[PDB]
């Protein structure tokens, strides 16, 4: 029994503590308080019998406190548990240390059928310790001089096979159509068919040419995720020398340590950082067990970064857009009030620490854009890899069609109109001056 | 069938045909409804790639009338009828441009 | 006069604020609240007349707050001032 | 009693000695010679009883000599004391060592009611040892190609809150009006709302744009005062790479060591150094105790630097401009004759070591300029933060009005006219071609 | 009310209207009274950003007459009536320019 020292019936968390929410399912017919206290201890302290060395350090002060067990709305065996953590249990600005101390060993205890990390309330102190995003939302907007509308990206299709020249010319064709950015594929950094130096050189040349032609500050997302941190820094500095204003990375596969180092280097060198969520589903695909994507989003925002992939939710699955908009709030706003429907179990304030852009990509094209604008607001980016490329008139025409669709949609939204219902009229009116938009809307009606 | 020629466009509504005056009224009314502040920028088209354009009279804070904004727009247009003239909404609480687009394009 | 925006009669400091104590002696026969607010502003913000650029950033949030004037035990002209 | 070995009734200082003046007030009814000798010893040597190790080194040669006690004109308890110092008591070019040896422990002796350091006569040798200002007055004028008139600056108001883009555009608006420079705020180096890299980049871009537009070599004062010397050097070298011709620093808060290192780096890299006197008042606000600002000015000039803040004296307090002009003389001229009224107690010669520009800022605007020109001469800079920004027509119009006011004032001064009396006619005549000047003079009549 | 347009000005009295001849007399008399030496510089306006302009005849040391200075000024103005022409007072003891301003501006 561990409730007596790791379950607190009347404790109130301190404003400097780290508060964690776990959706817990113990074995059948077990005390919920006991399993919650077991989880809390397994996060900090665990012994199989009487021990000696724990009397040389005050275990009372350096221990977690589960202070509230609430009944989950939908399952009476699953319950939300709120565990506190003294500030001293972590490193000053190490998201890696937070993950190690939170999920390092708790998932291995046999007395828990399922465990899911739901929400984390980071104290203001720990947030002020971490480097945070190198640029921020408003700073990125200033560096790109783009406002009024969300930004427009696209993944370079096919997933691989392109040489440096071919990849560069495809990126140029996508970019010259008014598209804001292009992202390299998450699994493509350096290949036998394509060495990264050639791709970076050709894509920098293409970006410069498109920037000169269209009269707009443009850029492409360059990937630095690689085998070693030395190679990552080398590629990042090579991109810096080539005048490219943004680079991209995979923080889960590369690592939280690598992501933090890359963000610090970007701040030290004045570079923008794009991030993709590769392998996030392996942690959040299961709706009952694992780690919710909001926790990963919080960790990435603390570790630094300017963009984070989300999908929207819509296009294939109407789903539960409430919690998606909730993590969007946690991505953009400095403070977010509690919202059980949005999956926000704590009053979380970020002080004046700049937020992170949201990335919506995958299974989307022109027909979805009004709802995407409505749900994601103006602080987001939309990527249409196949849609822009699969347009019969070419990638440039597809990008132009999506750009004018976005312009018309944001104009109608600024007009004070409910875009979701009359979206068909909006797209028809836009097509009255863009035949490529008309044929695109015809393709995927 | 047919190609899309590259066009020197003007940053978010550079693609669409020039906005009508009623649309300008709606845009400035939206800027008012968001608590932002209007600001007029004019610059020679040759220097479109610069970071800061030549600003008109100081941004109007507490101004909630469309007519004065339209009068200032037409006055600045007559001041430099060959420059590119755009209207920007400034948000004090976020230190960014809430919305911006070109109103008059030069000859 | 700067008390109206830099003297807070009922403000309670936030736990993330930086609190400073100043033993202040203004000129003879001056409002203690006014001189405390002048010190607080002179730590953050100071203008000699109406200004424009301060309307592009929220001066309300990025400003100090003197919230308590206490009488020094030993001098009635010197007073302790607590500025947030 | 220490007079017998530390009071010299008939000693004449050697031309290689360091001479210091102290305004001293001992306890009531104490020997003035004894307290002066106590101060002199407490600067070099102090023992509570008979000692042994002092017989292994000649204490006679390595000891200070107070050689003259003069009655202060205004108090008979306060007296000026002149103490000599052998050259060997200091480091070859360390102002830090001078301050440690002069005020390190003397202020803690109970036998002194008050002590104030008034004047220091640095020997020519010690001046030749120190690096000195990296550029100098004439060299700065050559590098800026600005002559005839004093230069015009302004602090960027408000004190903080600006992003990189906003700060840069405000600096550009101030600069394009004919303003010579702009100084960042002394307490603003790197903030959560504004990282220094973005501010430096945007302000460099704005300075380049304004320089191209106005057809004049311009610049902005960039601050490198930070937490660590490594960060200071990094920011200085970043400014050097961005083509910015001047950087600024706070020598008291940052430190004399940091100021000397920054000046040496500026000389090694061909950079101009601006300095603000933050926290100087905490040392010189009290008129009877502390260190007079002339001593700090001497120390900064020895440690290196191109500009030093002074106020003027006028605008709020008519005061005692005599001693202010005295320290101005000590800031500009190579040699200065003794002047008791100006607070110059020694015949101080700097050889051919270049002087330092004077900075007049705070509580000043257009109405004061004629008197400012009259008192500060042509080797000074005028800053009007609120005045230029608070002008109803904008920062550019206010800067232009101040520029044309300065031009008219220096023209009338060169005409052989007494500017102080007919200043109203001068400003009216200037306003006959500058309506912005007219409305400014109307604002603060 | 109204804006102040950016003007390509000419370095300390570039803003004021061109000086009258009596004002030139007063300026050169002041230069004489300060012990400085007159020096005439002319350069094409396209190269105003250069560091050294094309100097006229060598600086006149010991010259204390205004009339010869005026004659040299008008002669150099007629030499290059399309160049910017300025007059500079040189101080030997400080190796700086005591006073300098433009006299004739090019077409």
């Amino acid at each position: 029994e561990y409730r007596d020292t790791y379950w607190t019936p009347d404790y109130v968390p301190l404003d400097t503590d780290l508060l964690a929410c776990f959706k817990c399912t113990g074995q059948e017919g077990v005390p919920k308080e006991e399993v919650a206290a077991a989880v809390a201890a397994e996060s900090s302290t665990g012994t199989w019998s009487t021990v000696w060395s724990e009397l040389l350090v005050d275990l009372d002060f350096y221990k977690g406190r589960c202070y509230r067990i609430e009944d989950v709305p939908g399952d009476k065996e699953a319950f939300y548990a709120f565990i506190a953590y003294p500030l001293d249990l972590f490193e000053e600005g190490s998201v890696t240390n937070v993950l190690t101390s939170l999920v390092g060993n708790v998932f291995g205890f046999k007395a828990l059928r399922h465990l899911r990390l739901e929400d984390i309330r980071f104290p203001m102190a720990f947030i002020k310790t971490c480097p945070g995003p190198p640029n921020g939302i408003c700073v990125e907007r200033d560096r790109m001089n783009k406002y009024g509308r969300p930004l427009l990206g696209c993944t370079i299709k096919p997933k691989l096979g392109l040489s440096g020249k071919n990849y560069g010319r495809v990126v140029y064709e996508c970019l010259r159509g008014g598209l804001d950015f292009t992202k390299d594929d998450e699994n493509i950094n350096s290949q036998p068919f394509q060495r990264w130096q050639n791709r970076f050189e050709f894509v920098a040349e293409a970006v410069a040419l498109a920037q000169q032609e269209t009269g707009e500050k443009k850029g492409h997302y360059l990937n630095c995720t690689a085998a070693t941190p030395e190679e990552m820094y080398e590629r990042a500095e090579f991109a810096k020398e080539l005048g490219q204003p943004i680079i991209m990375h995979d923080y889960i596969t590369g690592g939280f340590t690598a992501n933090t180092g890359l963000s610090k280097w970007c701040r030290k060198n004045g570079m923008l950082l794009h991030i993709h969520r590769a392998m996030h589903a392996v942690i959040d695909r299961h709706p009952k067990h694992g780690i919710h994507f909001r926790v990963l989003a919080k960790c990435l925002r603390l570790s630094g970064g300017d963009q984070l992939h989300t999908g929207t939710v819509v296009g294939k699955l109407e789903g539960d857009r409430q919690t998606t908009l909730g993590f969007i709030d946690q991505l953009r706003e400095s403070f977010i009030p509690e919202d059980r429907s949005r999956g926000n179990f704590f009053d979380q304030d970020w002080g004046s620490m700049p937020g992170v852009f949201a990335v919506a990509s995958g299974g989307i094209h022109v027909w979805h854009m009004p709802a995407l604008v409505a749900i994601f607001g103006d602080d987001s980016v939309l990527q249409f890899g196949g849609g822009t490329h699969g347009h019969p008139w070419g990638s440039a025409a597809g990008a132009a069609a999506n750009r004018v669709a976005l312009e018309a949609c944001v104009k109608a939204r600024n007009a004070g109109r409910e875009i979701e219902k009359e979206s068909r009229d909006i797209l028809m009116e836009a097509a009255k001056h863009s035949p490529e938009l008309a044929i695109a809307l015809e393709t995927w009606k | 069938v047919g190609d899309y020629q590259t066009v020197a466009t003007l940053e978010t509504f550079g693609f669409l045909p020039p906005m009508t005056q009623d649309e300008i009224y709606d845009q400035i009314a939206y800027i008012i409804a968001q608590g932002w502040s209007p600001l007029i920028e004019h610059v020679h088209p040759s220097r479109s790639m610069a970071t800061y354009w030549s600003y008109w009279k100081l941004p109007f804070f507490g101004e909630k009338d469309l007519g004065v904004i339209v009068s200032e727009l037409e006055a600045c247009h007559r001041a430099y009828p060959d420059h590119h003239v755009r209207l920007v909404g400034y948000d004090a609480y976020t230190q960014s441009q809430g919305a911006c687009f070109v109103v008059f394009e030069g000859r």
